């Protein structure tokens, strides 16, 4: 495969999703503050 | 070419051949797979 | 180049965008509270 | 093999090699260019 994007999406969407789960619980907290 | 390196020369001829129509294959469906990045 | 990840991933990056623009200006705002 | 044949096949061998250099120059420059999603 092209091994560049492959493992860069990979890495791309492991950094996002830990950004969209903290944005989720932190806009959850917005709601409870 | 001749009697000399030419095993290298065919061998590599074949192989990059297969390469070069396995990557095209390779960055078609490699791109196409991430139809969701 | 390769137009299918390049221009996907402008797509993708305006996507990003607005996901770290808003967790960044986000917690912020949670902060300071 | 030497002779006729492997005059098609250097032939060819060049102008893949070329061809390969050039789709992997290619596509590497393709994702060289931002190198950070």
């Amino acid at each position: 495969g092209m091994d560049a994007i492959k493992k860069k999406m990979q890495m791309l969407k492991l950094d996002n999703y830990h950004l969209e789960n903290e944005v989720a619980r932190l806009k959850k907290l917005v709601g409870e503050r | 070419g001749c009697g000399k390196s030419i095993d290298d020369l065919e061998d590599e001829l074949y192989a990059q051949k297969l390469k070069y129509k396995a990557i095209s294959e390779e960055l078609d469906h490699a791109l196409k797979d991430m139809t969701s990045i």
